RNA sequence: UUUUUUUUUUUUUUUU
RNA sequence: UAUAUAAUAGAAUAAGAUAAG
């Protein structure tokens, strides 16, 4: 299909919209892939906003920073700084989010001190755009976010936004990590204001990010836990997880609440997947109820479907099996031998968890046992001494004795010797530890570890 | 599996291994299970390549615009100011050490780029070499390119492919050669012995020492010093020939083949590629990984999983 | 056609008005709110701009600052608001930002003694109204004779000077026009006077002129874009009654607070016609107007 | 050919050491003569586009370069001329500053920085400028959008001040320069005007093309000097060219020119040759005569015919506005709306939300667009490209396709869940949605609640036959909510404040509850 | 529902 | 008696969960 410049970034952002928000069916990615391989603007002279549209659209299908089409991109951001408005500003920062090159910083760099110049004339499409675009940077300016928070109070102070509005606002912001108790007050205030007119869907999300940001204020829990009370036989599993994972967060011990939604969620069994049973079982494990009969039939639901479990949900729910001490003797089996087959999908974090997990219920499979620590050589660069320390023990209550594997987690140990010997905890951890390994295995932890500190 | 974020719904994986097929960039897509019957190699071909141990497909296996691409790819991975994205993702690289020289080779590059893995699924080259391997099984093993400097281009020096994979059991394999540009005698065309594949009845000579600090002559003379007298007598009547390469050009090459390559002499840099095919039921020798952090075989497991994919399967 | 309105400082409203009235903060940032809403819902508004606080009361005021007369967007002089300049240059940026002029006519700001006071200007068919008074003296009067009077053939831009009494409020408070050759007046002394003498200004031209309770703020937009609804005050019901008698559309608002205050509805918001510049001899698209296949 | 070969091969091998003017030369007779397989040969080109890349581009003009560059373009190589750096201290000149913006403007590559660093350069040397350099680095600048206004200002004075020492295009370039310039001055623009009207007697058709492109950017601010113009050019209407009559009566649209005697004239004057016009400037003096109010009887018979020639190949951005002077136009121009709706249909994959949108609400109470087969496709194209319409070209399909009969709740469905995610402002922003929802008359409760909550603020404002339209809408998706009938009460007291039954059924109902 | 905003800041004593 | 010139523009449009200090 031979097309316009223009004409074909239209197509590509209309396949982007199809792929995202209306399934993802692999044959438009293929095929936008193919069609943005062959795309370049060397010649035609093009808007910014066809610029803008090229450049999302081929990083959002996969592209990275070195193709044509990217650099071609990235180089007319680069020099044509004036013809980036506002209006095609969350564009670009949302498709340089993703590159980390130097061209990429520069560019996010400058369109953050154009939208922290110009943050007081938007309206609110500019503004909730220009919030949740810089979300997904993860960049750390915090003048141009205490700007734009002023903005969202000042022109919602008027009722502007509405609930699709809302939410993104809210996830942006807790996002970021900006805990602006007046600004999530205006969200709220504005949210209640718009009365029936958020939904079930419009409002498990805003619930998740006020939960995420973390507020001090108990009494805005209270809202919310009376509202999804009210709103519970509209929801399919995904919202229920949602919400045991949401109220987990905040920590305020409801009863009401919590019932209804055991008994939709032990309604809806037939429906839950991998994900969701880890999400409940975690969010069980950070608030701490003990509720045996739905760990019972979560336990068998995770059993009939073990193929879906991915390295973060077979880690979050080995970790709440064994922190709650119930616990299966062939469902503990297929989860191990499935994670030997997927151990090179595990994160830094997540396999430390997963061989801890598996260590503290004294289940001890070879194949699970040898892949997770021969794997746990490309992650001991990103461990704290906390997880250093777990996976140390889970090591040497594995017996593995290997100098290749044992050599880099000794000596992260001892590049953080400090926050290894000064835990308040785990001293016991530390002596059985020693104990396997004996003294001669590593002198110089020793030396320090006769020493205390 | 867990939650994607809405805006990362399209990104590929980090290792571009875990795609299961081809990406439909370069050419569209693979055909159907029963519609390769057409990128099969005459059988005079075939004689041709048992007979002199290498052969020149008689096509160009890609069109100009997909040259022109692969040429651009391989100029991103030889970027020094910028160092390209996945650049962890090689085996080996020659800009580990951040400096570089006349000589950029990049290995494992199909990890690490679009285009470049899906020329691995190239049905024109996969069913030929699936044809020469007995009409087997292929797995990609790996695959490298060269790209020489403006005007001081080194050139390799008589080499046997199979000197280094001693790691695989049986004398199974084979290596396709993509010229991105246009090669000769002066510019980095191959230059092999039309017969050393059948030398000492498979045998392999021994490593050649070359003196990295001078001309071409002795590095191309050094042939007569690794050779006894009678495989003498044989090069005095077939001398080694030199193969000029045009753009998109194929060349099938035995594993025990002698072949070198020339310097650049000309203005402008030059590029190749090879990829080497591995066949069915083709064996490990000795315990750990074949490539630097690979799958770790038994002493005789036979050779399989993501880090060589299977690319052609007859029947 | 954008409307610029300013967000009233929530912590430095004054507990008292000038004379002495107390008001309500709550009740005044609520009626922001209806009339902000109401702004938006009159479908010919092509957008509202919302201005962020400024921490005084005055600067509610955002139309003491610019007067549209025919095509020209002239600047008040700066006499009695030296602390409003940094105001005056954040609206001027505001107004950059949504694609206005880049900057305004400084025709007053330059003559001499040329005392001059938005509000007094007030439009009509082809031509402008002038209040000579306390707040608008002669010299003004005649330099906008220079700039503006046109007296010739199928090109006349008349401007008519209205002489009122010493204690009467700003021309386009009591004065105005609406519809389709509607006119709007308060019924006391000041109102009479100003038709009457409009009336011998323009002798041979009737028009339809209705008569409005006194004290009742209203804002019509009258201009080339034929309109018909008009805000009026939510308190009086005999003016809805003699609006909507007149043909037209009556919109009540919640005005009581400004009105405590001395902020009238005219003066609170800032109507400006921006027109694209037009690149190569193109014309660009207009609104949909009028009734499509009439005769099918 | 032995030799023709050789050479070939020594070019293809990158063997051949060539000079940009040599590659400039082969350029050339490639493109001239072709006899030759140059073109036609991949290797050859390929070869010395490695040759032209590597090459030093500084000893060959900005035009060769593009030239070059288009050549290597036509085969398929994508090529792309050198940025040239800025001059040194040495070679800082007001001749070579001015160079380095010509070839960024030729070469359709503008860096911002370079355009900031030579805009910095140029002052202090700005007084050994001859009169022609500003009167070039005034559209230079222009050509290259600057919003540096201040610069062209100072330009501009200078430029005043040489008056004499330059030509009637030297004039006139300078003048429309300044009027595409946004930020500029207005008495700067008032002098320049002053001084075009005194040199006003010897333009040619290009400086008047030049000076109504300047007057219709400026607009109707400047309504005496196109009075001066349009008296001087009365003379040569009979004996004038089309382009020019058409800025004519663009510029007569956009001044609202209250001398309509000329205007019939030069309307005339147009009509008769229109025939030989473009796309663009027909369908430019199609919406100047619709807005001037001039379309007779028999001018729009002819204007129509000129169409017919066109209508076949217009652009997906040339539909609507034909289709617009249609509708408004009470003549007979069924044929052409014929051809014009085919058009569409043969568009409809490329046309955009907005032009899709237009496309619909015009064609929306057009008879015998309900049975043409356009309903359907555009229904279908427009439910794809639900997720890029905005407020308004939501609201102008959905209006469309209500109007047309074209039934799928799921299309209304969305659009009603699209305009919940955007918000709603106007109740034209909300109505085409209601009626839609009404044509199928069936849609989940909460639909009903958030279209409830959607209108009961919007009832204060609404006039009494638009408050009957909502009840009836109302009523036929099925509301049940109090609030919203009361307050369309409330409103409906206000207009008849009796509720004798004067008024009609649905009135006393809607009181009633 | 009433808390807050508008500088050219340049002065940290290590041998890393 | 010489081997060579290259400039016309149009479009207003919002998706939404990272095991934190």
């Amino acid at each position: 299909s031979h097309l316009s410049a223009r004409n074909i970034a239209t197509e590509a952002l209309q396949m982007k919209k199809l792929h995202q928000e209306r399934g993802g069916n692999p044959m438009l990615a293929q095929q936008a892939r193919r069609v943005l391989f062959a795309t370049s603007i060397a010649g035609q002279n093009l808007d910014a906003r066809s610029v803008a549209l090229l450049l999302n659209t081929a990083v959002y299908f996969g592209m990275e920073s070195d193709a044509k089409l990217v650099r071609e991109c990235i180089d007319y951001c680069l020099k044509n700084d004036k013809l980036i408005t506002v209006d095609v500003l969350p564009i670009v920062v949302t498709a340089c989010a993703t590159l980390k090159s130097r061209d990429a910083r520069e560019v996010i760099e400058m369109q953050a001190q154009k939208a922290a110049r110009n943050a007081k004339f938007l309206d609110a499409k500019d503004v909730t755009n220009i919030i949740s675009a810089f979300s997904k940077t993860g960049i750390n300016h915090e003048k141009l976010f205490a700007f734009l928070s002023r903005r969202v109070q000042t022109l919602a102070r008027v009722g502007e936004f509405e609930a699709a509005h809302l939410v993104i606002l809210a996830n942006a912001f807790s996002r970021l990590r900006y805990r602006d108790k007046f600004l999530f007050g205006a969200i709220a205030r504005r949210a209640m204001s718009l009365r029936e007119r958020v939904t079930v869907n419009e409002l498990v999300p805003l619930i998740v990010a006020f939960s995420k940001i973390g507020l001090k204020d108990p009494k805005l829990s209270k809202r919310f836990a009376t509202k999804a009370m009210e709103y519970v036989d509209q929801m399919n599993a995904e919202q229920v997880a949602s919400m045991f994972m949401a109220f987990a967060y905040f920590g305020i011990r409801y009863d009401q609440l919590f019932g209804v939604l055991t008994n939709r969620a032990v309604e809806l069994i037939d429906e839950f997947n991998a994900q969701y049973i880890s999400t409940t079982l975690n969010a069980f494990q950070r608030i701490g109820i003990n509720n045996p009969e739905l760990f019972d039939n979560l336990a068998e639901r995770a059993l009939a479907v073990v193929q879906d479990h991915d390295a973060r949900d077979i880690s979050k729910t080995v970790t709440a099996l064994a922190h709650f001490g119930l616990k299966d003797e062939e469902l503990f089996k297929r989860l191990a031998s499935h994670a030997a087959s997927i151990a090179d999908q595990f994160d830094a974090m997540g396999l430390v968890n997963t061989a801890h997990a598996f260590a503290r219920t004294n289940f001890l499979q070879q194949d699970m046992a040898v892949a997770l620590s021969e794997r746990s050589v490309y992650v001991c660069r990103l461990l704290d001494a906390g997880e250093t320390r777990r996976l140390l023990w889970a090591l040497a209550k594995f017996q593995v004795r290997d100098p290749k594997i044992l050599t880099p987690v000794f000596n992260r140990c001892l590049a953080l010797h400090y926050d290894f010997f000064a835990d308040p905890t785990g001293s016991e951890e530390i002596e059985e530890i020693f104990d396997f390994y004996g003294p001669n295995f590593c002198p110089p932890l020793y030396q320090l570890y006769i020493s205390r500190g | 599996k867990s939650y994607v974020l809405k805006f990362l719904r399209g990104q590929l994986p980090e290792d571009l291994k875990d795609v299961n097929g081809a990406l439909g960039c370069l050419y569209g897509t693979l055909p159907d299970v029963d519609e390769f019957g057409q990128f099969v190699i005459s059988p005079d071909v075939v004689n041709s390549f048992h007979q002199f141990g290498y052969v020149k497909m008689p096509i160009p296996v890609l069109d100009h615009q997909q040259i022109d691409k692969l040429a651009d790819e391989v100029n991103e991975l030889a970027n020094n100011v910028e160092h390209h994205p996945k650049t962890e993702r090689l085996y080996a690289t020659s800009l580990a050490d951040l400096t570089g020289g006349p000589l950029f080779f990049c290995q494992g590059q199909w990890r690490a780029a679009w285009g470049m893995h899906d020329l691995i699924y190239l049905p024109t080259i996969t069913v030929a070499a699936s044809q020469i391997l007995n009409n087997s099984l292929v797995r990609l093993w790996y695959d490298e390119v060269f790209m020489k400097a403006a005007r001081t281009g080194p050139c390799v020096p008589w080499q046997q492919n199979y000197a280094r994979w001693q790691h695989t059991k049986p004398v199974n394999h084979v290596t396709v050669m993509i010229a991105l540009d246009t090669m000769n005698k002066d510019r980095g065309a191959p230059c092999l012995v039309p017969g050393s594949h059948r030398w000492r009845e498979g045998g392999l000579l021994p490593p050649v020492s070359y003196d990295p600090t001078k001309d071409e002559a002795h590095q191309l003379n050094t042939i007569w010093e690794i050779i006894n007298e009678e495989e003498g007598e044989m090069l005095m009547d077939t001398p080694p020939v030199t193969v000029d390469l045009r753009r998109g050009e194929a060349l099938l090459i035995h594993p025990l083949t002698l072949f070198a390559t020339h310097g650049n002499r000309s203005l402008d840099a030059v590029r190749c590629c090879f990829i080497h095919y591995m066949g069915e039921k083709t064996y490990a020798v000795q315990n750990g990984p074949l490539l630097p952090h690979t799958t770790k075989f038994q002493a005789d497991a036979m050779i399989q999983g993501p880090f060589y994919p299977v690319v052609f399967d007859p029947a | 056609l954008h409307a610029f309105v300013r967000s009233p400082h929530y912590r430095t409203i004054p507990s008292a008005g000038p004379n002495g009235i107390v008001v309500n903060r709550d009740m005044l940032v609520h009626q922001f709110r209806d009339f902000y809403k109401t702004l938006q819902h009159c479908s010919l508004v092509d957008k509202v701009h919302l201005m962020s606080e400024r921490p005084s009361v005055e600067a509610l005021r955002v139309a003491d600052q610019m007067v549209s007369i025919g095509a020209t967007f002239l600047e008040m002089p700066l006499t009695g608001m030296e602390h409003r300049a940094t105001e005056f240059m954040e609206s001027m940026r505001y107004v950059r930002g949504a694609g206005g002029p880049s900057t305004l006519a400084s025709y007053l700001q330059d003559t001499e003694n040329c005392r001059c006071n938005s509000g007094d200007v007030v439009c009509l068919p082809n031509g402008i109204a002038v209040g000579h008074g306390p707040r608008t003296n002669a010299v003004a009067h005649t330099t906008l004779k220079q700039l503006f009077e046109v007296k010739d053939d199928q090109f006349s831009f008349d401007v008519f000077t209205l002489e009122q009494e010493g204690d009467a409020p700003p021309l386009g408070d009591y004065f105005g026009f609406a519809g389709s050759n509607v006119l709007l007046t308060w019924k006391d002394e000041h109102g009479l006077l100003a038709v009457d003498q409009y009336q011998q200004k323009q002798p041979h031209t009737e028009m339809n002129v209705v008569y409005l309770e006194p004290g009742c703020h209203f804002l019509s937009f009258y201009g080339v874009d034929h309109t018909i609804d008009v805000l009026v005050q939510k308190g009086y019901e005999r003016s809805m009654d003699s609006i909507a008698a007149a043909g037209l559309n009556p919109i009540p608002v919640q005005w009581s607070e400004m009105d405590k205050l001395g902020i009238s509805m005219r003066a609170a918001v800032l109507p400006l016609k921006f027109f694209k510049a037009n690149v190569g001899g193109m014309l660009s698209r207009n609104k949909s107007r009028g009734a499509r296949w009439q005769t099918h | 050919p032995s030799a023709l070969h050789l050479i070939f091969e020594r070019c293809k091998l990158n063997l051949v050491e060539f000079t940009a003017q040599d590659v400039y030369q082969i350029c050339t007779t490639a493109y001239n003569m072709d006899t030759l397989g140059m073109l036609q040969d991949p290797d050859f080109m390929r070869g010395l586009h490695d040759a032209f890349r590597r090459s030093d581009q500084t000893v060959i003009s900005p035009f060769q370069a593009n030239l070059i560059a288009d050549t290597f373009r036509k085969v398929g190589i994508n090529s792309m001329p050198k940025e040239v750096s800025v001059p040194e201290e040495d070679a800082i000149s007001p001749e070579s500053l001015i160079l380095v913006l010509r070839n960024m403007n030729i070469t359709k590559q503008r860096d911002e920085r370079k355009i900031n660093e030579v805009l910095k350069l140029m002052f202090p040397i700005l007084d050994e400028f001859s009169p022609t350099q500003l009167s070039l680095t005034v559209t230079e600048l222009a050509r290259l959008k600057s919003t540096n206004a201040d610069f062209v200002g100072k330009l501009a004075k200078r430029i005043m001040e040489y008056n004499d020492d330059l030509s009637a295009l030297d004039i006139s370039s300078a003048a429309v320069s300044l009027a595409y310039c946004p930020g500029i001055s207005h008495n700067i623009l008032y002098r320049m005007m002053q001084i075009v009207e005194e040199r006003m007697g010897e333009f040619q058709p290009e400086d008047y093309i030049n000076v109504l492109h300047a007057l219709n950017t400026l607009g109707p601010k400047f309504v005496n000097t196109f009075r001066k113009i349009v008296e001087c050019g009365l003379q040569h209407v009979e004996n004038m060219d089309a382009v020019t009559l058409t800025n004519y009566m663009v510029c007569f649209s956009t001044m609202d020119y209250k001398q309509r005697e000329h205007i019939d004239i030069y309307a005339d004057a147009l009509v008769e040759v229109a025939t030989d016009l473009s796309e663009k400037d027909l369908v430019m003096a199609f919406i100047a005569l619709q807005r001037l109010r001039l379309l007779s009887d028999t001018m729009f018979g002819t204007m129509a015919s000129c169409v017919i020639r066109y209508a076949a190949k217009m652009d997906p951005r040339n539909i609507a506005p034909i289709m617009d002077i249609c509708s408004t136009v009470p003549h007979a121009s069924d044929h052409l709306m014929k051809v014009l709706m085919d058009r569409a249909v043969e568009c409809t994959r490329i046309l955009t939300a907005n032009q899709l949108g237009d496309i619909l609400d015009i064609l929306g109470l057009y008879p015998p667009a309900r049975e043409h087969p356009l309903v359907q496709l555009f229904g279908k194209q427009a439910r794809l490209r639900l997720d890029l319409m905005g407020p308004d070209a939501l609201a102008n399909a959905t209006r469309g396709l209500a109007n047309l009969g074209y039934a799928d709740p799921e299309y209304y469905a969305q659009a009603a869940e699209t305009g919940f995610r955007y918000g709603f402002k106007d109740w034209t922003l909300l109505e085409p949605m209601l009626m839609g929802l009404s044509i199928t008359g069936q849609c989940p409760p909460t639909m009903v609640r958030v279209l409830g909550s959607h209108i009961a603020p919007m009832a204060r404002s609404m006039s009494l036959m638009e408050i009957e339209r909502a009840n009836r809408y109302l009523r036929r998706l099925g509301c049940e909510d109090d609030f919203v009938y009361k307050a369309m009460a409330s409103r409906v007291l206000q207009f008849v404040k009796e509720v004798t039954p004067e008024m009609p059924e649905d009135l006393q109902v809607l009181l009633q509850r």
